[PDB]
RNA sequence: UAAGGAGCGAAGGAGGGCUAGAUUAUUGAGCAGCGAGAGGUGAAAUUUGAUGACCUGCUUAGGAGUAACAGAGGCGAAAGCGCUAGUCAAGAACGAAUCCGAUGAUCAAGGACGUAGGCUGGAGGAUCGAAGACGAUUAGAGACCGUAGUAGUUCCAGCAGUAAACGAUGCCUACGCUGUUGUGGUUAUGAGCACGGCAGAAGAGAAAUCUAGUAGGGCUUUGGGGAGAGUACGCGCGCAAGCGAUAAAUUUAAAGGAAAUUGACGGAAGAACACCACAAGGAGUGGAGUGUGCGGCUUAAUUUGACUCAACGCGGGACAGC
């Protein structure tokens, strides 16, 4: 079923994975006090909405 | 054939705690009353202080442990069979630069059971000091040791079983170390490490 | 030629010490030249602290940590990379490392 | 991993199967669990290396892990007919052609195997084809060559 | 609502193997066991986060049928005077039961550690490769 | 006497012998639960399991060991010494207005100790494992790896006498720069005495470096270019294994002799870089027929160079004659 949480990126710190295809990124909830850390594959802008499929799972290495 | 359908639930039931009731245990259906007995008694469990008290989120790093009696209905009664510190709190307490202190004493209940204690503490490095390490000398390591095991035979010895279960539960052996040795030298993490139940006197 | 002063191990005013076996492959070593290393690693992966949220009964849980002390031979340290080759003038700095988890 | 290549049926008027040792198969990678993208072409004449100079049939990298995975033949033929075809050997009901040794890999299918049959009056049938898993073939002296229900 | 019906689950966790294996309180009966070596074929994914992910479904899928709701965990590596850190798997173990629906009681390493022991296996010069 | 021995006071240490106890762990048996695999590796096979393994309980039986704390920390003549109590002798250092008075240094011969492995007899036997036997790998493995397995590994009473027994630096006794950090006593609290670690300096040395500075202080061991040779004969010890001590003939211009310098090499380590590298994306080649070059075979002749990138529509190599 078709749940979604949009968050708006603040922060990029890292580029990453095998062969550097991957951005560490810091992402705030629109609706939400949650504040992650995620990776992020595609090119992104500083304030890009990206929507998410769940708010909980995270990658701590940051 | 599922023999699972088969089998018979009872509750385990214990004392001097402020919960009674801990969980419940399996056992093939049997005709003979005898036969439960023979099944049932001499089975052992372990719990946490946290889970059979009311109490701060702090007192998680100890554990009791019970051994089943006697059977009514329902509900197995089980009895005190030892006490234990948990794994982490053990390894995490020891330090480089700092001298371990050990001892092993038994003792006799008036109900005629004999125990077996294990005790630690750890030396503390004094403030307004620039010395990298506070080790103990050897010889003053042995004045604690007599001391401790003074201490131990005040508190324990000659006792009821009710009355050793509170003083576990409420630390008093622990506090009464760190009062009384603190004039040889400073220690801290005085604690009651391990007890086992060594000999019970056959009984009707 | 004499390659350290100190012949490569911590020995002094002792005749013998101690042995102690190799993590990687069970060789002896005496305890005095061992390469030695800390763990201390939690029981849980951080990639699962999100759902043990959520999972456990209680108000606040404190993960329990695991603690360890290792002891490694000569050829298994330059091997795993937990010590490499160094010039004649880096041979002598001496820095305590990272404990590991 | 171990696999036996059987050649099952209910078989009529055949002295000798004979197999050729060449196995088009599906093969899936042990590490990553991905299936290999095409067939891939096992024959006994194909030799292959591992890393530690042990003879195979087959070496191939997984697309995705990078994992090396490996196939041997063994050939369980009893002999060889006309020094050319695998004589697959006879096991009550069925014939045992040969023996796959995975390693790194799993076999999910075997296609196709090209099958020769000798009959019990000593003429060749080479390259059978099957229609629906039945073969039938009818000598100049009305001997009845069959294989029924192939698997 | 429903109360919280507990189980002991353990698990052991070594180089070669992982073994999973739910229990009573009292430890004297055994409601489910798996193992990483039973789902797998290849022996050298016996210790594969993989194929402990799969063995702890099975076990989970059993204990929801006898009517199990919460689990206390008790893991271990090999010890006594061999290896004593707790080998691949043991970790994904742990947070595939909470992906299941099961809530989590308490944790505990439980690894038997040795006072003084016994002689290793391997030799004065250790195996050489 | 800042020479020695005897003695007094308070204290310190894994120094040694003996007596009595201890928390775990590894194996083995008994019983109970469960019902299919366990083990081992770079990857696998020997191997073990429905006579119920593995894993989880409770009982027991043995014989070793003292994890973490634990260190450029301590003790001992060296070899060596790490759980807790009690007991038995002797020693080192320190404090100080104790006693005797040359009793001392070093040492052929002679005597006592000496890790481990080995040997003679008794006790015992958990774990590990020479020899021996298998499974793999290889041209071959007798080896390395895995399964298994014996003597030994432990204790008491002895024999033996070797180690890279090394800080590769003899023992007493002197004269000698600074800073810092330890251990045990004592203190006018300023410091000392004994035993150490570390970092410079100055001198020294072929250098590397410094137990190596200064010097006709005393006494013992010991070397004299490589080889043959720590070998032969004789002798002394030992149950044996062997050990101690020690030659000639013959050969040869240097010696894998010492340390330091530059290259070449390695199956090292560490930083960088690039669609003639890769990762994420496009078009193909490898398969068919034909065109063309290369190897092989044939022929009277099928003329010939070139072979990893950096040989093969390459030798301006599309040959009817040229
Ligand atoms: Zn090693």
């Amino acid at each position: 079923s078709e749940e979604v949480y949009i968050g708006e990126v603040l922060q990029t710190l890292e580029k990453t994975g095998p062969g550097g295809g991957l951005t560490m990124c810091q992402v705030q909830l629109k609706d939400q006090k949650r504040t992650l850390y995620r990776a992020i594959m595609g090119p992104i802008a500083v304030g890009d909405l990206v929507a998410l499929l769940d708010c909980e799972r995270e990658h701590r290495r940051g | 054939k599922d023999s699972f359908l088969k089998k018979e639930k009872y509750n385990l039931r214990i004392e001097n705690f402020p919960v009674r009731e801990v969980g419940a245990t399996l056992v093939n259906k049997q005709s003979t009353v005898a036969a439960l007995e023979k099944k049932l008694v001499g089975r052992v469990f372990e719990a946490n202080q946290g889970d059979i008290t009311t109490s701060d989120s702090a007192n998680c790093y100890r554990k009791f442990s019970f051994k089943i009696d006697s059977l009514a209905g329902t509900n197995a009664h089980a009895i005190f069979n030892g006490m234990c510190l948990t794994s982490e709190k053990i390894k995490g307490m020891v330090k480089r630069g700092l001298t371990l202190i050990e001892g092993v004493k038994d003792v006799v209940t008036k109900e005629g059971i004999t125990l077996r204690i294990l005790t630690i503490a750890q030396s503390k490095k004094e403030k307004n000091s620039t010395k990298k390490t506070a080790y103990a000398k050897t010889s003053v390591v042995k004045e604690v040791r007599k001391n401790i095991f003074r201490i131990v035979d005040n508190e324990l010895n000659g006792k009821d079983i009710e009355q050793i279960v509170k003083k576990l539960q409420m630390e008093t052996v622990g506090k009464e170390i760190e009062k009384e040795c603190q004039k040889i030298i400073p220690l801290q993490n005085c604690h009651v490490l391990k007890v086992k139940v060594v000999k019970r006197p056959v009984k009707e | 030629t004499k390659k350290r002063s100190n012949n490569g191990r911590s020995k002094k005013n002792r005749g013998h010490t101690r042995c102690v076996r190799c993590e990687h492959c069970s060789a002896m070593v005496p305890n005095d030249k061992a390469i030695k290393k800390f763990v201390v690693r939690s029981v849980i992966d951080a990639a699962s602290l999100d759902d043990l949220k959520i999972a456990t009964i209680y108000e606040e849980y404190e993960v329990p940590k695991s603690y360890y002390k290792l002891n490694y031979c000569v050829s298994c340290a330059v091997h795993i990379k937990l010590v490499r080759v160094r010039s004649r003038w880096e041979r002598k700095i001496r820095k305590e490392q990272r404990v590991s988890a | 991993m171990k696999y036996n290549v059987y050649i099952e049926g209910t078989f009529s008027g055949i002295q000798s199967i004979m197999v050729e040792q060449v196995y088009p198969i599906t093969i899936k990678c042990s590490g990553c669990n991905l299936v290999h993208k095409k067939d891939v072409i096992l024959s006994i004449d194909s030799i292959n290396y591992t890393d530690k100079d042990e003879k195979v049939n087959l070496k191939v990298k997984c697309a995705s892990c990078t994992r090396q995975m490996y196939i041997l033949i063994k050939s369980m033929a009893t002999e060889l007919y006309e020094e050319k075809f695998y004589c697959a050997k006879k096991e009550d009901n069925r014939y045992l052609a040969s023996q796959l040794q995975g390693r790194g890999c799993y076999i999910e299918k075997i296609k196709d195997a090209n099958i020769h049959v000798l009959s019990e009056k000593g003429r060749i049938y080479p390259d059978i084809v099957f229609d629906e898993g039945y073969w039938r073939e009818e000598d100049n002296m009305n001997n009845t060559s069959s294989i029924e229900d192939f698997n | 609502e429903q109360r919280l019906n507990f189980a002991l689950l353990f698990i052991k966790a070594t180089k070669n193997d992982t073994i999973i294996h739910a229990t009573d309180l009292t430890g004297a009966e055994t409601l489910a066991k798996s193992s990483g070596g039973s789902k797998v074929k290849a022996h050298r994914d016996e210790r594969d986060p993989y194929a402990a992910m799969l063995a702890t479904q099975d076990v989970a899928a059993v204990l929801k049928e006898k009517g199990y709701n919460a689990v206390h965990i008790k893991i271990r590596g090999k010890g006594g005077n061999q290896s004593k850190i707790i080998g691949p798997g043991g970790s994904t173990v742990i947070r595939t039961m909470m992906r299941s629906e099961f809530k989590l009681g308490r944790v505990e390493d439980v690894t038997p550690v040795a006072t003084d022991s016994t002689r290793k296996k391997g030799g004065r010069r250790g195996r050489r490769l």
